[PDB]
């Protein structure tokens, strides 16, 4: 049975995100709708220590961070160079989220350690973008380094793969030059379009390189041909580095309907996806992450706990809390968007012929 | 540097 990472204290506070007011709300109420709750094995997240976090970042940036996070202090001189700022601002309790935040996803990696379960799933989590001593992208604390740095305590090579539109660099920094952690993102890469980092060309550094995948994608990929790119590098992948467990981030940024409007999955897509790691039985942490319609973002992340569960789910949302969210169709099913597809079969398979190449050297 | 956002 799948762990799944809650309660009401933990949902409360990743509700106050500044740029996702009530979605951890959203998905629960959603997920529980839909009884799924019933089927899982429900743990309580204990807060990440100072120790914990400082396992990844700097104290002088945990420092900063919790001192803002007292008042929410969002004028503070060494904000910038803490990368506090538009993206990420310093809100009253900031700290004690990320703290929270932190600690469920390492919770999560401790179930799996122990042998509690094959799967276990923290929603809220997966803010890939934060560096050691810097807060990025809307993250201020990178729980998913806390979590792979965990499941190192058992597993021997860990695989961290992202899904979510916007390249990990978080994640890939962290391990880049490490062989122990092979990190691989789908994103959208595009001058401009944040970070601005994750070409096929970027492989990791030293006893890393190779050790970091890159899979530079153009707006308007659909379901079909992303899950015909994915199996294709998952499947190299798998070959070449024999992972002992799985770290898997679904930011929903990539759905139709977001208003980013970048990618136009729907998430039968990205359930296939998660269906193929699934399938090699091993060890999986499940992260949330992007996501920015908030209604899709809950109906994709509860039909992939569907998937987890192995159960399809009515097609009807159930009357629950956010009911009215849903509308006007009050369906799970997301329709993609009628825009191009900018990915081009030849640039695709560059890019695939690139990836099988590097990854011919990772003994 | 980037915004996102
Ligand atoms: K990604
Ligand atoms: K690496
Ligand atoms: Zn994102």
């Amino acid at each position: 049975v799948p762990v799944y990472i809650y309660s009401p204290e933990y949902v409360s506070m990743c509700d106050s995100l500044a740029k996702i007011p009530k979605r951890a709300s959203m998905v629960h109420s959603l997920i529980e709708a839909y009884a799924l709750h019933k089927q899982m094995r429900i743990v309580k997240p204990k807060v990440a220590s100072m120790e914990e976090m400082a396992t990844f970042h700097t104290d002088a940036y945990l420092q900063h961070l919790q001192k803002v996070s007292q008042e929410g202090d969002d004028d503070h001189p060494d904000s910038i160079e803490y990368g506090l700022g538009y993206d990420c601002p310093a809100t009253e309790g900031i700290f004690d989220y990320a703290a929270a935040i932190g600690g469920a996803t390492i919770t999560a990696a401790q179930c799996l350690i122990d042998g509690m379960c094959k799967v276990a799933i923290n929603w809220s989590g997966g803010w890939h973008h934060a560096k050691k001593d810097e807060a990025s992208g809307f993250c201020y604390l990178n729980d998913a380094v806390l979590g792979i740095l965990r499941l190192r305590r058992k597993f021997e090579r860990i695989l961290y793969v992202d899904l979510d539109l916007h390249h990990g660099d978080g994640v890939e920094d962290a391990f880049s030059f490490t062989s122990k952690v092979m990190t691989v993102s789908l994103h959208k890469f595009s001058p401009g379009f944040f970070p601005g980092t994750g070409d096929v060309s970027d492989v990791g550094l030293g006893k890393g390189r190779y050790y970091s995948v890159n899979v530079p994608i153009q707006d308007g990929i659909q379901d079909e041909k992303y899950y015909q790119i994915c199996e294709s590098v998952l499947k190299e992948v798998y070959q070449a580095f024999n992972p002992k467990a799985v770290v898997l981030q679904l930011g929903a940024d990539t759905i139709a309907g977001d208003p980013m409007c970048s990618f136009n999955m729907t998430p039968v897509g990205i359930g296939k996806c998660l269906k193929y790691i699934l399938q090699w039985q091993l060890a999986t942490l499940i992260l949330g992450g992007g996501g920015f319609n908030l209604a899709n973002t809950a109906r994709c992340w509860t039909y992939l706990t569907g998937v987890i569960l192995g159960k399809t789910l009515s097609s009807e949302i159930p009357d629950h809390e956010f009911f009215t969210a849903y509308g006007p169709d009050y369906v799970l099913e997301i329709t993609p968007s009628c825009r191009p597809d900018r990915n081009e079969p030849h640039r695709i398979q560059q890019i695939l012929n690139y990836i099988k190449g590097n990854l011919k050297h990772v003994v | 540097r980037h915004k996102k956002x």
